[PDB]
Protein backbone atom coordinates (compact mmCIF):
# COMPACT_ATOMS: atom_id res chain seq x y z
CA UNK A 1 0.00 0.00 0.00
CA UNK A 2 1.25 3.83 -0.54
CA UNK A 3 1.38 6.02 2.60
CA UNK A 4 0.11 9.92 1.71
CA UNK A 5 1.48 13.47 3.16
CA UNK A 6 -0.47 16.03 4.24
CA UNK A 7 -0.68 18.89 1.84
CA UNK A 8 0.88 21.95 2.32
CA UNK A 9 -0.45 24.81 0.97
CA UNK A 10 1.39 28.07 -1.20
CA UNK A 11 0.75 31.17 0.33
CA UNK A 12 -0.21 34.08 -1.83
CA UNK A 13 2.70 36.63 -3.12
CA UNK B 1 -5.19 16.75 22.42
CA UNK B 2 -5.28 12.86 23.64
CA UNK B 3 -5.73 9.73 21.64
CA UNK B 4 -4.81 6.72 21.69
CA UNK B 5 -2.27 6.99 18.44
CA UNK B 6 -0.85 9.82 16.23
CA UNK B 7 0.63 9.95 12.83
CA UNK B 8 2.55 13.54 11.70
CA UNK B 9 2.18 12.53 7.98
CA UNK B 10 4.62 15.06 6.25
CA UNK B 11 6.05 17.54 9.12
CA UNK B 12 7.68 19.90 6.21
CA UNK B 13 10.32 22.26 7.89
CA UNK B 14 12.52 24.71 5.94
CA UNK B 15 15.56 27.18 6.76
CA UNK B 16 17.23 30.31 5.34
CA UNK B 17 19.68 31.03 4.66
CA UNK B 18 21.14 27.62 3.50
CA UNK B 19 18.39 26.35 1.90
CA UNK B 20 18.16 23.89 4.87
CA UNK B 21 14.79 21.63 4.43
CA UNK B 22 13.58 18.38 6.14
CA UNK B 23 10.35 15.84 5.40
CA UNK B 24 9.32 13.47 7.87
CA UNK B 25 6.76 11.42 8.83
CA UNK B 26 6.25 10.41 12.28
CA UNK B 27 3.93 7.74 14.06
CA UNK B 28 3.34 8.15 17.73
CA UNK B 29 6.30 9.80 18.42
CA UNK B 30 8.57 7.72 16.35
CA UNK B 31 10.44 8.32 12.66
CA UNK B 32 9.04 6.58 10.29
CA UNK B 33 11.07 7.82 7.91
CA UNK B 34 12.91 11.22 6.10
CA UNK B 35 13.14 11.88 2.32
CA UNK B 36 16.35 12.38 1.72
CA UNK B 37 15.76 15.84 -1.16
CA UNK B 38 19.40 15.50 -2.53
CA UNK B 39 19.00 12.12 -3.49
CA UNK B 40 15.42 11.79 -3.84
CA UNK B 41 14.45 8.82 -2.02
CA UNK B 42 12.59 7.67 1.09
CA UNK B 43 14.95 6.60 3.90
CA UNK B 44 13.19 4.33 6.44
CA UNK B 45 14.38 3.92 9.97
CA UNK B 46 12.78 0.26 10.29
CA UNK B 47 14.16 -1.19 6.82
CA UNK B 48 11.56 -3.67 6.98
CA UNK B 49 8.89 -1.43 7.37
CA UNK B 50 9.87 -0.06 3.38
CA UNK B 51 8.69 -3.57 2.39
CA UNK B 52 5.42 -3.43 3.38
CA UNK B 53 4.24 0.80 2.94
CA UNK B 54 5.53 3.06 0.30
CA UNK B 55 6.38 6.61 0.38
CA UNK B 56 7.13 9.01 -3.14
CA UNK B 57 9.48 10.97 -2.02
CA UNK B 58 8.28 13.34 -4.97
CA UNK B 59 5.29 14.10 -2.19
CA UNK B 60 8.16 14.97 0.10
CA UNK B 61 9.76 17.33 -2.12
CA UNK B 62 7.07 19.28 -3.47
CA UNK B 63 6.06 20.12 0.27
CA UNK B 64 9.57 21.47 0.61
CA UNK B 65 9.13 23.74 -2.44
CA UNK B 66 6.09 24.86 -0.90
CA UNK B 67 7.95 25.68 2.51
CA UNK B 68 10.92 27.27 1.26
CA UNK B 69 8.09 29.83 -0.81
CA UNK B 70 5.67 30.11 2.46
CA UNK B 71 9.26 30.81 4.28
CA UNK B 72 9.56 34.20 2.12
CA UNK B 73 5.80 35.04 1.93
CA UNK B 74 6.44 34.61 5.82
CA UNK B 75 9.80 36.49 6.77
CA UNK B 76 8.60 39.60 4.49
CA UNK B 77 4.96 39.73 6.85
CA UNK B 78 7.17 39.23 10.23
CA UNK B 79 9.63 42.38 8.47
CA UNK B 80 12.52 39.66 8.71
CA UNK B 81 11.97 38.95 12.22
CA UNK B 82 15.00 36.32 12.72
CA UNK B 83 15.05 32.81 14.78
CA UNK B 84 16.07 32.89 18.36
CA UNK B 85 18.79 30.74 18.73
CA UNK B 86 18.05 28.57 21.65
CA UNK B 87 20.57 26.29 24.19
CA UNK B 88 20.23 22.23 23.54
CA UNK B 89 20.48 20.11 26.48
CA UNK B 90 22.06 16.87 26.01
CA UNK B 91 21.46 13.48 27.89
CA UNK B 92 23.52 10.58 27.82
CA UNK B 93 22.12 6.97 28.77
CA UNK B 94 23.13 3.49 27.43
CA UNK B 95 20.14 1.49 25.49
CA UNK B 96 20.89 -2.27 27.70
CA UNK B 97 21.82 -2.25 31.45
CA UNK B 98 25.74 -1.73 31.13
CA UNK B 99 27.96 -5.14 31.51
CA UNK B 100 31.57 -5.12 30.89
CA UNK B 101 32.21 -6.66 27.42
CA UNK B 102 28.44 -6.70 26.67
CA UNK B 103 27.98 -4.95 23.33
CA UNK B 104 25.88 -2.03 23.83
CA UNK B 105 24.53 1.42 22.06
CA UNK B 106 24.79 4.69 24.35
CA UNK B 107 22.67 7.30 23.24
CA UNK B 108 22.56 11.20 23.37
CA UNK B 109 19.30 12.80 23.41
CA UNK B 110 19.93 16.83 22.44
CA UNK B 111 16.37 18.34 23.02
CA UNK B 112 15.20 22.51 22.99
CA UNK B 113 17.04 22.51 19.80
CA UNK B 114 16.30 25.78 17.70
CA UNK B 115 17.07 26.73 14.87
CA UNK B 116 17.18 22.83 13.55
CA UNK B 117 20.96 22.93 12.64
CA UNK B 118 23.77 20.94 15.07
CA UNK B 119 26.51 18.87 15.22
CA UNK B 120 26.27 15.87 17.66
CA UNK B 121 29.94 13.97 17.79
CA UNK B 122 31.08 11.34 20.36
CA UNK B 123 34.31 11.88 21.59
CA UNK B 124 35.53 8.39 23.89
CA UNK B 125 38.86 9.31 25.96
CA UNK B 126 38.58 12.81 24.80
CA UNK B 127 38.85 12.19 20.91
CA UNK B 128 36.23 12.11 18.53
CA UNK B 129 34.58 8.60 17.02
CA UNK B 130 33.59 8.23 13.87
CA UNK B 131 32.63 4.46 13.45
CA UNK B 132 29.49 2.90 15.25
CA UNK B 133 27.91 6.43 14.98
CA UNK B 134 24.39 7.07 13.60
CA UNK B 135 21.19 9.91 13.94
CA UNK B 136 17.99 10.63 14.24
CA UNK B 137 16.24 13.41 11.83
CA UNK B 138 14.51 16.51 14.47
CA UNK B 139 11.48 15.41 16.12
CA UNK B 140 8.78 18.08 16.47
CA UNK B 141 8.33 19.17 20.41
CA UNK B 142 5.12 20.84 21.67
CA UNK B 143 6.98 24.13 21.78
CA UNK B 144 8.36 23.93 17.90
CA UNK B 145 11.94 23.51 19.25
CA UNK B 146 13.17 19.86 17.99
CA UNK B 147 15.02 16.93 19.80
CA UNK B 148 17.36 14.80 18.38
CA UNK B 149 19.50 11.41 19.18
CA UNK B 150 22.47 10.20 18.21
CA UNK B 151 23.69 6.45 18.50
CA UNK B 152 27.20 5.25 19.42
CA UNK B 153 27.93 1.46 19.42
CA UNK B 154 30.36 0.56 22.60
CA UNK B 155 31.65 -1.90 24.63
CA UNK B 156 31.47 -1.19 28.52
CA UNK B 157 34.98 -1.25 29.69
CA UNK B 158 37.08 0.08 32.74
CA UNK B 159 39.62 2.53 30.64
CA UNK B 160 36.77 4.25 28.49
CA UNK B 161 34.92 7.16 29.21
CA UNK B 162 32.38 8.94 27.09
CA UNK B 163 31.13 12.31 26.15
CA UNK B 164 28.79 13.48 23.73
CA UNK B 165 29.83 17.12 22.20
CA UNK B 166 27.11 19.66 21.24
CA UNK B 167 27.85 22.16 19.04
CA UNK B 168 25.12 24.92 17.95
CA UNK B 169 24.31 28.50 17.29
CA UNK B 170 22.69 29.13 20.34
CA UNK B 171 26.24 27.69 22.42
CA UNK B 172 29.37 29.80 23.18
CA UNK B 173 31.52 26.59 22.94
CA UNK B 174 30.53 23.74 22.25
CA UNK B 175 29.28 21.46 25.04
CA UNK B 176 30.03 18.11 26.46
CA UNK B 177 28.17 16.00 28.28
CA UNK B 178 30.42 13.17 29.88
CA UNK B 179 29.46 9.71 30.60
CA UNK B 180 31.16 6.60 32.29
CA UNK B 181 30.02 3.02 33.18
CA UNK B 182 30.13 1.61 36.56
CA UNK C 1 20.66 35.37 11.18
CA UNK C 2 18.09 32.93 9.80
CA UNK C 3 14.43 32.14 9.60
CA UNK C 4 12.30 28.68 10.01
CA UNK C 5 9.31 28.03 8.88
CA UNK C 6 7.68 24.59 10.24
CA UNK C 7 4.68 23.19 8.91
CA UNK C 8 3.28 20.51 11.19
CA UNK C 9 0.38 17.82 10.52
CA UNK C 10 -1.85 15.78 13.12
CA UNK C 11 -3.56 12.72 12.19
CA UNK C 12 -4.98 12.17 16.03
CA UNK C 13 -6.95 8.39 16.33
CA UNK C 14 -8.76 7.70 18.88
CA UNK C 15 -10.44 3.93 19.19
CA UNK C 16 -8.42 2.94 15.89
CA UNK C 17 -10.34 5.02 13.18
CA UNK C 18 -13.76 5.39 15.45
CA UNK C 19 -12.77 8.73 15.39
CA UNK C 20 -9.98 10.88 13.91
CA UNK C 21 -9.01 14.62 14.32
CA UNK C 22 -6.66 16.15 11.91
CA UNK C 23 -4.80 19.39 12.88
CA UNK C 24 -2.30 21.10 10.84
CA UNK C 25 -0.27 23.73 11.99
CA UNK C 26 1.54 26.56 10.16
CA UNK C 27 4.38 27.86 11.44
CA UNK C 28 6.79 30.88 11.36
CA UNK C 29 9.80 30.48 13.42
CA UNK C 30 8.17 29.69 16.15
CA UNK C 31 5.19 31.26 16.03
CA UNK C 32 2.30 29.16 14.99
CA UNK C 33 0.07 31.61 12.63
CA UNK C 34 -2.87 29.58 10.90
CA UNK C 35 -4.20 26.46 11.71
CA UNK C 36 -6.81 23.89 10.35
CA UNK C 37 -8.40 21.51 13.40
CA UNK C 38 -11.30 19.75 11.62
CA UNK C 39 -13.33 19.85 15.64
CA UNK C 40 -13.50 23.20 14.11
CA UNK C 41 -14.48 22.66 10.88
CA UNK C 42 -11.83 25.42 8.93
CA UNK C 43 -8.63 26.98 8.61
CA UNK C 44 -8.15 30.01 10.86
CA UNK C 45 -5.98 32.23 12.14
CA UNK C 46 -3.47 32.05 15.07
CA UNK C 47 -2.07 35.47 15.14
CA UNK C 48 -2.30 38.36 12.50
CA UNK C 49 0.25 36.50 10.01
CA UNK C 50 -2.40 34.22 9.25
CA UNK C 51 -5.55 36.55 8.15
CA UNK C 52 -4.18 36.60 4.41
CA UNK C 53 -3.97 32.94 4.77
CA UNK C 54 -7.24 31.86 6.50
CA UNK C 55 -9.11 34.00 4.25
CA UNK C 56 -8.36 32.54 0.95
CA UNK C 57 -8.01 28.85 1.94
CA UNK C 58 -11.20 28.36 3.52
CA UNK C 59 -12.33 29.54 -0.04
CA UNK C 60 -10.14 27.55 -2.00
CA UNK C 61 -8.98 24.12 0.30
CA UNK C 62 -11.41 24.01 2.89
CA UNK C 63 -12.97 20.68 1.42
CA UNK C 64 -9.65 19.16 -0.36
CA UNK C 65 -8.51 19.71 3.55
CA UNK C 66 -11.04 18.21 5.48
CA UNK C 67 -11.05 15.55 2.90
CA UNK C 68 -7.95 14.63 3.86
CA UNK C 69 -9.09 13.31 7.38
CA UNK C 70 -10.22 9.89 4.97
CA UNK C 71 -7.31 10.19 2.29
CA UNK C 72 -4.91 10.53 4.34
CA UNK C 73 -5.53 9.67 8.13
CA UNK C 74 -7.68 6.96 7.82
CA UNK C 75 -6.42 5.81 4.70
CA UNK C 76 -2.29 5.60 6.36
CA UNK C 77 -4.21 3.86 9.32
CA UNK C 78 -5.78 1.19 7.93
CA UNK C 79 -3.54 0.45 4.85
CA UNK C 80 -0.02 1.34 6.25
CA UNK C 81 0.29 1.35 10.06
CA UNK C 82 -1.87 -1.74 10.88
CA UNK C 83 0.78 -4.03 8.85
CA UNK C 84 3.75 -2.48 10.56
CA UNK C 85 3.55 0.30 13.25
CA UNK C 86 0.78 -1.91 14.75
CA UNK C 87 1.72 -4.93 14.13
CA UNK C 88 5.46 -4.03 15.65
CA UNK C 89 5.92 -6.14 18.97
CA UNK C 90 9.28 -6.21 20.73
CA UNK C 91 9.65 -8.49 23.68
CA UNK C 92 11.05 -6.64 27.12
CA UNK C 93 14.82 -7.49 28.57
CA UNK C 94 14.29 -7.64 32.21
CA UNK C 95 17.71 -7.57 34.07
CA UNK C 96 18.01 -6.74 38.16
CA UNK C 97 20.96 -5.64 39.49
CA UNK C 98 22.17 -4.31 43.23
CA UNK C 99 22.79 -0.10 43.46
CA UNK C 100 25.03 -0.31 46.64
CA UNK C 101 27.75 -3.50 47.36
CA UNK C 102 25.91 -6.40 49.01
CA UNK C 103 25.84 -6.62 53.00
CA UNK C 104 23.06 -7.87 54.71
CA UNK C 105 20.50 -6.62 56.50
CA UNK C 106 21.70 -3.27 55.42
CA UNK C 107 19.51 -0.31 53.47
CA UNK C 108 19.95 -1.46 49.30
CA UNK C 109 17.93 -0.67 46.34
CA UNK C 110 17.05 -3.45 43.75
CA UNK C 111 16.92 -2.41 39.83
CA UNK C 112 14.58 -3.43 37.43
CA UNK C 113 15.68 -3.00 33.91
CA UNK C 114 12.85 -3.41 31.73
CA UNK C 115 14.22 -2.76 28.03
CA UNK C 116 13.82 -2.48 24.57
CA UNK C 117 10.49 -3.05 24.08
CA UNK C 118 7.39 -1.74 22.11
CA UNK C 119 4.89 -0.54 21.95
CA UNK C 120 4.76 1.57 25.58
CA UNK C 121 2.57 -0.07 27.17
CA UNK C 122 4.02 -2.24 29.59
CA UNK C 123 3.26 -3.22 33.62
CA UNK C 124 6.29 -3.53 35.84
CA UNK C 125 5.89 -4.81 39.29
CA UNK C 126 7.78 -5.95 42.70
CA UNK C 127 7.30 -8.60 44.80
CA UNK C 128 9.14 -9.67 47.97
CA UNK C 129 8.36 -13.38 48.85
CA UNK C 130 5.17 -13.16 47.25
CA UNK C 131 3.68 -10.34 48.58
CA UNK C 132 3.61 -7.00 46.18
CA UNK C 133 5.74 -4.07 46.98
CA UNK C 134 4.29 -0.67 46.37
CA UNK C 135 5.24 2.54 48.94
CA UNK C 136 8.94 1.30 48.28
CA UNK C 137 8.90 1.44 44.67
CA UNK C 138 9.73 4.11 42.27
CA UNK C 139 10.14 4.33 38.62
CA UNK C 140 11.87 6.59 35.72
CA UNK C 141 9.19 7.94 32.95
CA UNK C 142 9.07 5.67 29.92
CA UNK C 143 12.59 6.39 27.87
CA UNK C 144 12.11 6.72 24.55
CA UNK C 145 15.25 5.41 22.69
CA UNK C 146 14.18 6.80 19.58
CA UNK C 147 14.94 3.74 17.96
CA UNK C 148 11.31 2.29 18.23
CA UNK C 149 11.76 1.06 21.25
CA UNK C 150 11.51 1.89 25.09
CA UNK C 151 12.99 1.14 28.26
CA UNK C 152 11.83 1.99 31.89
CA UNK C 153 13.89 1.50 35.21
CA UNK C 154 11.62 0.42 37.92
CA UNK C 155 13.47 0.24 41.90
CA UNK C 156 12.41 -1.10 44.92
CA UNK C 157 14.03 -0.03 48.39
CA UNK C 158 14.61 -2.73 50.54
CA UNK C 159 17.34 -4.66 53.32
CA UNK C 160 18.54 -7.99 51.83
CA UNK C 161 17.69 -10.90 54.22
CA UNK C 162 18.56 -14.15 53.87
CA UNK C 163 16.04 -17.04 51.89
CA UNK C 164 14.02 -13.36 50.78
CA UNK C 165 13.02 -13.77 46.95
CA UNK C 166 12.27 -10.18 45.41
CA UNK C 167 10.96 -10.78 41.97
CA UNK C 168 10.38 -8.04 38.72
CA UNK C 169 7.33 -9.22 36.75
CA UNK C 170 6.65 -8.04 33.70
CA UNK C 171 3.55 -7.65 31.51
CA UNK C 172 3.35 -6.87 27.54
CA UNK C 173 1.36 -7.21 25.15
CA UNK C 174 4.41 -9.48 23.31
CA UNK C 175 4.14 -11.52 25.66
CA UNK C 176 1.97 -14.45 26.13
CA UNK C 177 3.36 -15.04 29.81
CA UNK C 178 4.78 -12.39 32.43
CA UNK C 179 9.13 -12.49 32.54
CA UNK C 180 9.62 -12.29 35.72
CA UNK C 181 13.35 -12.03 37.27
CA UNK C 182 14.06 -13.38 41.02
CA UNK C 183 16.57 -11.70 42.80
CA UNK C 184 17.44 -13.70 46.48
CA UNK C 185 20.49 -12.29 49.10
C1 LIG D 1 5.96 45.77 9.12
O1 LIG D 1 6.39 47.00 8.49
C2 LIG D 1 5.29 47.82 8.06
C3 LIG D 1 5.85 48.96 7.21
O2 LIG D 1 6.54 49.91 8.00
C4 LIG D 1 4.50 48.28 9.29
O3 LIG D 1 3.47 49.19 8.92
C5 LIG D 1 3.90 47.05 9.95
O4 LIG D 1 3.18 47.43 11.11
C6 LIG D 1 5.02 46.05 10.31
N1 LIG D 1 4.41 44.80 10.75
C7 LIG D 1 5.06 43.88 11.46
C8 LIG D 1 4.25 42.64 11.80
O5 LIG D 1 6.23 44.04 11.84
C1 LIG E 1 29.11 22.03 12.54
O1 LIG E 1 30.24 21.41 11.91
C2 LIG E 1 30.74 22.12 10.74
C3 LIG E 1 31.95 21.35 10.25
O2 LIG E 1 32.88 21.13 11.30
C4 LIG E 1 31.06 23.60 11.08
O3 LIG E 1 31.48 24.32 9.91
C5 LIG E 1 29.82 24.26 11.69
O4 LIG E 1 30.08 25.62 12.01
C6 LIG E 1 29.49 23.46 12.95
N1 LIG E 1 28.49 24.11 13.78
C7 LIG E 1 27.20 24.21 13.47
C8 LIG E 1 26.35 24.93 14.50
O5 LIG E 1 26.73 23.75 12.43
C1 LIG F 1 -13.96 1.45 21.41
O1 LIG F 1 -14.45 0.16 20.95
C2 LIG F 1 -15.88 -0.02 21.03
C3 LIG F 1 -16.28 -1.03 19.94
O2 LIG F 1 -15.73 -0.69 18.67
C4 LIG F 1 -16.61 1.32 20.93
O3 LIG F 1 -18.01 1.12 20.82
C5 LIG F 1 -16.31 2.13 22.18
O4 LIG F 1 -16.72 3.48 21.99
C6 LIG F 1 -14.81 2.07 22.53
N1 LIG F 1 -14.62 1.34 23.77
C7 LIG F 1 -13.50 1.44 24.51
C8 LIG F 1 -13.51 0.60 25.77
O5 LIG F 1 -12.55 2.15 24.18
Amino acid sequence: STDYGILQINSRW
Amino acid sequence: IEADHVGSYGITVYQSPGDIGQYTFEFDGDELFYVDLDKKETVWMLPEFAQLRRFEPQGGLQNIATGKHNLEILTKRSNSTPATNEAPQATVFPKSPVLLGQPNTLICFVDNIFPPVINITWLRNSKSVTDGVYETSFFVNRDYSFHKLSYLTFIPSDDDIYDCKVEHWGLEEPVLKHWEPE
Amino acid sequence: GSFVHQFQPFCYFTNGTQRIRLVIRYIYNREEYVRFDSDVGEYRAVTELGRPDAEYWNKQYLERTRAELDTVCRHNYEKTETPTSLRRLEQPSVVISLSRTEALNHHNTLVCSVTDFYPAKIKVRWFRNGQEETVGVSSTQLIRNGDWTFQVLVMLEMTPRRGEVYTCHVEHPSLTSPITVEWRA
